[PDB]
């Protein structure tokens, strides 16, 4: 009986070109057990409908997802993921850092 | 193409 | 899915050689098993073939597999009569396994001098069914029945033991007349030449 | 370089809930090509790369049944292994697989694999020479005796040196045009003020592939890492991957670090400086 | 061994219910019900791979089963069809997705009929060795023939002076229809007994077949004129002569 806690990362697909057209993110990894609830938001809004990739798993036997999104990019817009996992007391939350 | 079979533990 | 095994049915004689055969999709091949099916009891596993060009063998039975064009030959040397049944073949296709047709051998026994012969026996209410019976009754016929209309043949081979030499390859005809008539119940076979007639 | 094909397994019970949730993953070098899942609506084996699409017609009845059939069996494994640890109907528990085969440069067979684990923890594995078993513990020692009786190493070896070859490179060559085909690391450089009196320097590479990469900087030759946080590779959604590596430094003293990567993509290994 | 299943025999009236009773004690995962009949073997009907899980098969139509424990695997069939006549038999294994041969059950004969009405007992009768057979080999033969019965249900042994012997025997292995012209055709069975043509010639000696047959039980209705077509025994019996 291992339990593993998620790692997150936030990030878009090409450049942080502004206004334009990319896709935005979320891969959560190196977790156990193999329920996860990932959530991605624009300005604390939960996005409507995402996409998330087939769960798999790495050497350890550790599991990760992908979790995408098409959007478009504001100078101004606010995106972020809201994962929870059992190994978490509340909701991860973490902002999205374009000029990373 | 899968192993046409995998056994019990 | 589909698991051809043949021929269907062959006799042989005592001592002789068969090599019958069972074919399969190669696709998804796993496992191979062969199972002795005595007449009217429960199928027998045999053998259990898995690898390629690997050639298991029991006794004076054994087997071969060919996986990429899909097929797998069961020789029998020197043969006995105890080697007589069903013998079936069955490939995976789960978790699962699918038997063929299944491929029914006799071997009819030779005898020690043949005694090639025709008798009839009475019932115990006098005259009746007065059935007739063929001892040594040679197997180059042995399709179903012979003369046969409001007639019944039931003629079967069977063994043992020892004392006198036994091993039962009669015949056996009757009728619901009495009328009948033996020495002329089997017709549509084609005994042989010494055959002999009490009357 | 060298080909995978490697198919994951992932099946996990549900108490209250009905049958243990089973999804199953194929992969060909980092490309997915497959995928079951037994809650998906179709009930059958999904095509997940357009070159496995152009094949659509009794292929996916076997790979459907057989992909059914591994579910099946981790659907009692969770049984067995529940009475072997003495664990109860209570809780969630969970199996994994994972097997395959590596290929070399010219395609002879190269590695063969078949490993399982209960609960994150292995459990039982297949040795290199693929004729025995590696036992975690007492209850994995029953798992390699009955193996060893039921023969499973030996139907192992054949499809692995068979089956799970002269497939992968039945699928290197249908889908040539990009599973062979290797992108190039496009690298970059970014600086952050974190103070007044320190800076960072964050050292990039995207749109690459495959996912194997290298990047560190260096003193005068002699490799820092210190004071840095190397991301894991992440995936960019469209058969590509990033990483990157960053280091802390002076903003004065900084010119005497570089950049190091490399890459199938491009020969050289390319060197960064600020 | 092994994997007990019962009945043996077993005649049903259309439309009635049933449950085929099969268990093992060998701690096999998987247990497996084919059916029988003729031109294409075994098929297959119900599997099941371990306790609590069951999954369909070739013929799965009109019989269900359950597997709540290891040991059975009972079929139950919801409502008896004339097709659903056959042979049936249970098998296990050892190890679900391994390659361990079927262990497989005794087996089952099913008929189906349309009324009860179709169930006819047998009739045994004995016949005296030849009596110029005894003057040409030195051989004496006794013939056991049963006849006129339905379903095919049916075991035939001997009796010498009181024991069951099976040396110099040899019956049919299964029974026969009267005439293959059909299904208003009854069942045939028959046995040699050769022994010496001295030992049938001394009168002391008290030859016997009988013919356990397996039909109605008293339960099922009977509405006709005739005895009731139940399980029971039927001897024909011979002495020896030297007259
Ligand atoms: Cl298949």
């Amino acid at each position: 009986m291992i339990q593993r806690t998620p790692k997150i990362q936030v990030y878009s697909r090409h450049p942080a070109e502004n206004g334009k057209s990319n896709f935005l993110n979320c891969y959560v990894s190196g977790f156990h057990p193999s329920d996860i609830e990932v959530d991605l938001l624009k300005n604390g809004e939960r996005i409507e409908k995402v996409e998330h990739s087939d769960l798999s798993f790495s050497k350890d036997w550790s599991f990760y997802l992908l979790y995408y999104t098409e959007f478009t990019p504001t100078e101004k817009d606010e995106y972020a993921c809201r994962v929870n996992h059992v190994t978490l007391s509340q909701p991860k939350i973490v902002k999205w850092d374009r000029d990373m | 193409n899968l192993v046409p079979m995998v056994a019990t533990v | 899915l589909n698991v051809e095994q043949s021929p269907q049915s062959l006799h042989v004689q005592e001592g002789d050689s068969t090599n019958f055969t069972c074919s399969f999709p190669s696709s998804n091949f796993y496992a191979l098993h062969w199972y002795r099916w005595e007449t009217a009891k429960s199928p027998e596993a045999l053998f259990v073939m898995t690898l390629n060009g690997d050639e298991k063998k029991k006794g004076r039975i054994s087997a071969t597999l060919n996986t990429k064009e899909g097929y797998s030959y069961l020789y029998i040397k020197g043969s006995q009569p105890e080697d007589s049944a069903t013998y079936l073949c069955a490939r995976n296709t789960g978790n699962q396994f699918y038997f063929g047709t299944g491929t029914s051998l006799t071997v009819i026994p030779n005898i020690q001098n043949p005694d090639p012969a025709v008798y009839q026996l009475r019932d115990s209410k006098s005259s009746d069914k007065s059935v007739c019976l063929f001892t040594d009754f040679d197997s180059q016929t042995n399709v179903s029945q012979s003369k046969d209309s409001d007639a019944y043949i039931t003629d079967k081979t069977v063994l043992d033991m020892r004392s006198m030499d036994f091993k039962s390859n009669s015949a056996v005809a009757w009728s619901n007349k009495s009328d009948f008539a033996c020495a002329n119940a089997f017709n549509n076979s084609i005994i042989p030449e010494d055959t002999f007639f009490p009357s | 370089g060298s080909h995978s094909m490697r198919y994951f397994f992932t099946s996990v019970s549900r108490p209250g809930r009905g049958e243990p949730r089973f999804i199953a993953v194929g992969y060909v070098d980092d490309t997915q090509f497959v995928r079951f899942d037994s809650d998906a609506a179709s009930q059958r084996m999904e095509p997940r790369a357009p070159w496995i699409e152009q094949e659509g017609p009794e292929y996916w009845d076997g790979e459907t049944r057989k992909v059914k059939a591994h579910s099946q069996t981790h659907r009692v494994d969770l049984g067995t292994l529940r009475g072997y640890y003495n664990q109860s109907e209570a809780g969630s528990h969970t199996v994994q697989r994972m097997y395959g085969c590596d290929v070399g440069s010219d395609w002879r067979f190269l590695r063969g694999y078949h490993q399982y684990a209960y609960d994150g923890k292995d459990y039982i594995a297949l040795k290199e020479d693929l004729r025995s078993w590696t036992a975690a513990d007492m209850a994995a020692q029953t798992t390699k005796h009955k193996w060893e009786a039921a023969h499973v190493a030996e139907q192992l070896r054949a499809y692995l040196e068979g089956t799970c070859v002269e497939w992968l490179r039945r699928y290197l060559e249908n889908g040539k045009e990009t599973l062979q085909r290797t992108d190039a690391p496009k690298t970059h450089m970014t600086h952050h003020a974190v103070s007044d009196h320190e800076a960072t320097l964050r050292c990039w590479a995207l749109s690459f592939y495959p996912a194997e990469i290298t990047l560190t900087w260096q003193r005068d030759g002699e490799d820092q890492t210190q004071d840095t946080e190397l991301v894991e590779t992440r995936p960019a959604g469209d058969g590509t991957f990033q990483k990157w590596v960053a280091v802390v430094v002076p903003s004065g003293q900084e010119q005497r670090y570089t950049c190091h990567v490399q890459h199938e993509g491009l020969p050289k290994p390319l060197t960064l400086r600020w | 061994m092994g994997v007990t299943q019962t009945p043996k025999f077993q005649v049903l009236k259309t439309g009635q219910s049933m449950t085929l009773q099969c268990a093992q004690d060998m701690n096999h995962e998987y247990m497996s019900w084919y059916r029988q009949d003729p031109g294409m073997g075994l098929r297959l009907i119900h599997y099941s791979v371990g306790a609590g899980i069951t999954d369909q098969g070739e013929v799965p139509n009109g019989y269900n089963v359950s597997r709540s424990t290891t040991e059975d695997f009972p079929l139950r069939l919801l409502s008896a069809a004339p097709s659903q006549t056959s042979v049936y038999f249970c098998a296990s294994s050892p190890v679900t997705g391994g390659i361990y041969g079927y262990t497989f059950g005794s087996g089952t004969r099913l008929t189906v009929v349309e009324d009860l009405n179709k169930v006819f007992p047998p009739e045994v009768a004995v016949f005296e060795p030849s009596e110029a057979e005894i003057s040409h080999t030195q051989k004496a033969t006794l013939v056991c023939l049963a006849t006129g019965f339905f379903p095919d249900h049916v075991e035939l042994s001997w009796w010498v002076n009181g024991k069951e012997v099976h040396s110099g025997v040899s019956t049919d292995p299964q029974p026969l229809k009267e005439q293959p012209a059909l299904n208003d055709s009854r069942y045939c069975l028959s046995s040699r007994l050769r022994v010496s043509a001295t030992f049938w010639q001394n009168p002391r000696n008290h030859f016997r077949c009988q013919v356990q047959f397996y039909g109605l039980s008293e339960n099922d209705e009977w509405t006709q004129d005739r005895a009731k077509p139940v399980t029971q025994i039927v001897s024909a019996e011979a002495w020896g002569r030297a007259d």
